[PDB]
């Protein structure tokens, strides 16, 4: 602390000199401006009787009353611009409190355009007149004569933090460069090197590494004028070789540079406790994640191990992992209140500078976390960290952060399809534009000074919400707009490049231009691209749009591997484009009763380019085509790509909250990473890393389980398709895939999905009637389309294939015709002699219908119509009545569509067990949980005494604790909550302490346990939530699904009965009583899924309320 | 149809829907 004594000796200036001469009153000048800097941080008023602003306007006037003597203007100069500088310190000091008093009051987005704006136009100038001031000094050969020139470069200093937290770089790039040249005059080697690195650092981050290059050996000629012991030594030598290893990332000299990064990583000086240092982690943590973002073929596989051994196995993880570490220095630094609406500065020179520098940091760490999290698939998250932005730039009152913290919520409310707030959000927009500066911005020349056209920032601002706007128009059904705003943003994005190419040489001053142009506008380009190749997509008429696919093409691959998910994308465009019989057909053993060789090598590539870190769209999308092209032609990799299509933002979830888990430093753990990992694999070619690294995961499904996938192949990204693809996995049993196409049939596969919204809409709108007469009407109308519906499944979709999904008969019975019935249906016809299907369909050989035989015998044998059909119905009727079937839990899996149909009630899959998990690695972590001694109910028994229930959170279902008051009460054992809503310790410590979870109420209480409580905590209890969707992963859009159930899942969950569809009350309390009783009567050792099945029929509308229950994970059962 | 009969049942029931990490203190230099 240093605030008494200044205050009191520059007081004791104050009363120490006269006003009336010149100098008199530049002095007194003098001290009110470090009487400001005192009071601007520091509460003495009651004891100053001044403040802040009011010292600083008097220096100011004082100030703009002197004349110089010709010899002292540079000091006068230096005054100056001090002045101004803390004047704008001040007033921001002032808006930063005023801003914290507000949330204070409110404790929105409304104030986005609330901001004055009228002061930053003055604010703004009071910089800029202290940057030219402090320019003017320090731009002549003569040494400056000012008194003190370390002030200076202090002051150059925060200059250049305030510039970079205002959103303006280009700025900072002068007065980082007026500090080298202070340094220089001053022959101080260490701020030379600091300046030199933060000028590349700054270079690179816009994307022009030639510039940046000089400037780092210009910075490692400084780091040998100095000495080889001291701490600054160390940190400035390890962060130019991070920046070496940045730099050779950008270069296409990866493998030299991974080596950097591993020495930078393994050096124990990047781990002392100093501030310093904890800035530096920083970087070297996002270097981590542009390492990570690359592909497998621009590297080795040793590397690629070396890199990910100490951590970091996903990108997100790194930034993530950047984010914490930049609030906690932010708590270090500047208390807490700017973070958080629920510690002194002691400014001492550097924390000045650093506290500036630290909210810059953590702006740009969120901007690249949220363009990361949303190109994968993470929308929410993505939403979140903007959110946490747009509060933190709204306390600061700077419009430009503002501005791109709400174009990237826009661009995500559009990804979650709501049209309404995204056009909110654009127009919030085009107001701070027009504050800054029907879209006025556009119809600029292509060079112009304009505010939003000289700064980098505002001009990927203006483009980025063209780009929304545009797929603002093309989802409203209103085209051509957003055709051509689409074709705006792809003529201006080179434009804008080229304009900061010539900004940065008139800053820098170099004679030669940048040998390569900044890349910092190519992501929108690419983006842009792949909305014209989609658009032309379902419009082939066009041949501009068709040609576009080339331009984008060459635009991805002519950078590698900087626009990789874009080439996946674009490839996958380009695979599709080329599929328009179908080709698939002759690549599987089956059809309802060259270019394609081309495709799938471009597939291939494409998996290649981003299997390390997929999207989850392109990839399922791109996984289940990849199967389409390749059939029985290799059955293990078309199960591979099956299984590599269905939940994938869970895997990425699960990743990271495993990383979370080891951070909070254990062999189950570690062999569940391996299992997850996108990347644990040997090298190789195609096999190695797909069908080996599958069939490595493949040898371990538990022995007795079935394990099928029902994935709906798409025709065009973005809509339901009409092919169906299911692989029946199996230990000791090679893949069956085939196809099950419906859209020949008369009730197609979208035809069902529509059906299952027309129900929904009806029961939304009949919710609402008070005649008992209408009411009962729309109720008995709806169930029999429901019960319409669940036969439709059985009857059309799955046809000759339900013997794929009933459990195969294992018996040695099937071995007679699994190679009788290929010597001649070979000969009659068939194309790929498969052998399994012969076997996967022998169980339950009376259930077998000569209808079914008819299908089975056609799609097996085409050509010759008279043996293709009676060979195989004479044969499969010699086989009837053959055996009896043992016991074999399934656990279908199904896509982001086919999740909400009913699937359980199908009337060949009511006596099996049947339940559904998100994908394959999660069975099998199942398995790695269950060995280790861990997840105790799928070791021992869910207990009956210890469940915990809530019942009517709210005084709102009479009805309902009526019922269940006494038989919810008297149970022995049991604790729960009834009237009142329970505190969130009670209900976490249900889901972890006890073994069961009835939830009795409105949703799945997602008011008093939200999916983040729940991922904070491990699940020991069995999910029996009974209310509306309390099991349903609402699909918001293209995006996959969400719901609580896919985060119970994730903490371990065993199993997880929660309601589909909308329920009533007393139908689905009769659902609860009846399974309650069926199962907690029956006894030690009883199957749930037993008496769900048989708990179905207790509700009166016995599909409409009875089939809405669904499971979720392993079986479960009593001790 | 079904109007007299209608009468019998039940009165209508009502829907079971609403319709309505911490930064770490790192070690000071
Ligand atoms: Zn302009």
């Amino acid at each position: 602390d240093t605030g008494q004594e200044r205050f009191n000796i520059i007081c004791d200036l104050l009363e120490l000199s006269p006003e009336e001469t010149p100098a008199g009153a530049w002095a007194r000048a003098t001290h009110l401006v470090e009487l400001a800097q005192v009071l601007c941080y520091h509460d003495f008023t009651q004891q100053t009787n001044c403040s802040a602003l009011d010292a600083i306007r008097e220096a100011l006037q004082l100030l703009d009353s002197v004349r110089p003597e010709a010899q002292a203007r540079d000091q006068l100069l230096d005054d100056k611009a001090q002045a101004l500088l803390w004047l704008y310190i001040c007033t921001l000091e002032a808006k930063m409190q005023e801003g914290i008093e507000r949330d204070r009051r409110a404790q929105f987005l409304y104030s986005n355009i609330a901001f004055n704006l009228a002061a930053d136009a003055a604010q703004s100038k009071c910089l800029d007149q202290a940057l030219a001031l402090w320019k003017e000094l320090l731009t002549k050969g003569q040494a400056p004569a000012v008194r003190c020139l370390q002030q200076t470069a202090a002051s150059l200093q925060i200059l250049a933090a305030l510039y970079q937290l205002v959103a303006k770089p280009m700025q900072a790039l002068e007065v980082l460069l007026l500090l080298r040249i202070v340094s220089e005059r001053l022959k101080d080697h260490s701020k030379a090197a600091g300046s030199s690195c933060h000028i590349t650092q700054l270079l690179l981050t816009l994307g022009c590494p030639s510039y940046a290059q000089l400037h780092l050996e210009e910075a490692a000629s400084s780091l040998k004028h100095l000495d080889q012991t001291t701490d600054t030594y160390l940190l400035l030598s390890l962060t130019c070789d991070l920046l070496r290893s940045q730099l050779y990332w950008t270069h296409q000299k990866v493998t030299k540079g991974v080596s950097l990064l591993l020495s930078v990583l393994r050096d124990p000086a990047l781990q002392k406790s100093s501030k310093a240092w904890y800035l530096l982690r920083v970087q070297v943590l996002q270097l981590v994640a542009a390492y990570l973002s690359l592909p497998s073929n621009n590297l080795s596989h040793s590397l690629w191990e070396q890199l990910c051994a100490q951590g970091w196995q996903t990108p997100e993880i790194a930034l993530i992992d950047s984010h914490k570490l930049l609030r906690s220095i932010i708590l270090l630094l500047m208390g807490s209140d700017i973070l958080s609406t629920q510690t002194s500065f002691l400014d001492y020179g550097e924390n000045l500078v650093q506290k500036w520098q630290v909210l810059s940091e953590v702006l740009s760490c969120s901007e690249k976390l949220v363009c990361h999290l949303g190109r994968l698939g993470s929308v929410s998250e993505a939403k979140a960290f903007c959110l946490e932005a747009l509060k933190l730039t709204t306390k600061l009152q700077i419009p430009r952060q503002c501005a791109l913290f709400l174009v990237l919520k826009g661009e995500l409310e559009l990804a979650r399809n709501d049209i309404d707030l995204c056009q909110s959000d654009l127009q919030q927009v085009l107001f701070l534009l027009e504050s800054c500066t029907i879209p006025n911005f556009l119809s600029h020349s292509p060079t112009c000074d304009c505010s939003l056209c000289a700064s980098p920032v505002l001009t990927a601002v203006c483009l980025r919400w063209v780009l929304v706007t545009a797929g603002v128009r093309l989802a409203m059904g209103h085209q051509a707009q957003g055709l051509d705003l689409l074709q705006v943003v792809l003529k201006g994005c080179p434009e804008a490049a080229e304009r900061l190419t010539q900004a940065l040489q008139a800053s820098l001053n170099h004679k030669t231009p940048p040998s390569l142009v900044p890349s910092l506008l190519d992501e929108i380009l690419a983006q842009a691209y792949t909305l014209l190749a989609l658009e032309g997509l379902n419009q082939p008429s066009n041949e501009s749009l068709q040609k576009v696919l080339q331009s984008g093409l060459k635009f991805v691959a002519a950078r590698i591997p900087h626009l990789e998910p874009w080439r996946a994308s674009l490839l996958l465009i380009w695979a599709l484009t080329k599929l328009g019989t179908q080709l698939f057909a002759s690549s599987w053993g089956w059809q309802p009763p060259s270019t394609l060789d081309s495709i799938c090598d471009s597939l291939s590539v494409a998996f290649r380019g981003i299997s390390h870190c997929p999207p989850s769209g392109l990839y399922a999308h791109l996984c289940r085509f990849l199967a389409l092209c390749l059939g029985h032609r290799d059955p293990y990799a078309t199960a591979f790509l099956v299984t590599e299509s269905v939940s994938i933002t869970c895997r990425h979830q699960l990743l990271t909250h495993l990383h979370r888990q080891l951070s909070k430093q254990d062999v189950p753990l570690a062999r569940i990473q391996r299992l997850f990992s996108f990347r644990a694999l040997e090298s190789g070619h195609f096999p190695q890393p797909e069908k080996e690294s599958f069939q490595e995961r493949l040898a371990l499904i538990p022995s007795g389980v079935t394990v099928c996938v029902l994935a709906l192949a798409t025709l065009q990204p973005g809509t339901v398709g009409n092919t169906l693809l299911l692989t029946r996995l199996e230990k000791d049993s090679p893949p069956v895939s085939v196809q099950i196409p419906t859209g020949q049939n008369k009730l197609h596969l979208r035809s069902v999905l529509n059906e299952f919204d027309a129900i929904q809409k009806a029961q939304k709108e009949n919710s609402s009637c008070t005649d008992k007469r209408e009411w009962w009407t729309g109720r008995l109308a709806l169930d029999h389309r429901m019960e319409v519906l669940i036969a439709s499944l059985e009857k059309s979709v799955l046809g000759c294939w339900k013997g794929l999904l009933l459990p195969s008969s294992e018996e040695p019975g099937p071995a007679q015709e699994a190679s009788r019935l290929q010597e001649l249906l070979q000969d009659c016809g068939w194309k790929y002699p498969d052998r399994t299907l012969l076997k996967i369909m022998l169980s339950g050989a009376g259930a077998l219908t000569p209808q079914d035989i008819q299908a089975l015998a056609y799609g097996l044998c085409p050509t010759q119509p008279e043996r293709a059909q009676e060979l195989l119905n004479e044969a499969v009727g010699r086989l009837q009545g053959l055996t009896v079937p043992s016991n074999s839990h399934l656990v279908l899996v199904l896509d982001k569509d086919l999740q909400k149909l009913p699937w359980e009630s199908m009337p060949s899959l009511q006596a099996l067990p049947v339940t559904r998990l998100p994908s394959f690695r999660f069975l099998l972590s199942y398995s790695i949980i269950k060995e280790y001694g861990a997840s105790p109910v799928l070791s021992q028994g869910v207990d009956p005494r210890s469940t915990f229930y809530v019942l009517n959170p709210h005084n709102n279902l009479s009805s309902t604790e009526e019922q269940f008051r006494a038989n919810f009460s008297s149970e022995a054992g049991w604790r729960g909550v009834v009237g009142e809503v329970p505190r969130p310790e009670q209900v976490q410590e249900a889901l972890t302490k006890h073994d069961l979870y009835i939830y009795a109420g409105h949703g799945a209480g997602a008011r008093f346990l939200d999916g983040q409580a729940v991922l904070r905590l491990s699940c020991r209890a069995v999910a029996l939530l009974f209310g509306s969707s309390s099991a349903a992963l609402a699909v918001h859009g293209n995006l996959e699904g969400a719901g609580i159930v896919l985060k119970y899942i994730m903490a371990g969950c065993p199993l997880f009965l929660g309601n589909l569809w909308d329920v009533t009350d007393r139908d689905i309390d009769r659902y609860t009583e009846a399974l309650l009783q069926g199962w907690l009567g029956a006894g030690p050792g009883a199957p749930l899924l037993y008496y769900v099945n048989q708990a179905r029929q207790a509700p009166r509308l016995k599909y409409l309320i009875g089939a809405a229950p669904i499971a979720y994970g392993l079986p479960v059962s009593l001790r | 149809n079904l109007d007299e009969f209608l009468k019998e049942f039940e009165n209508p029931e009502v829907p079971r829907e609403d319709q309505q990490e911490e930064p770490s203190r790192l070690q000071e230099s």
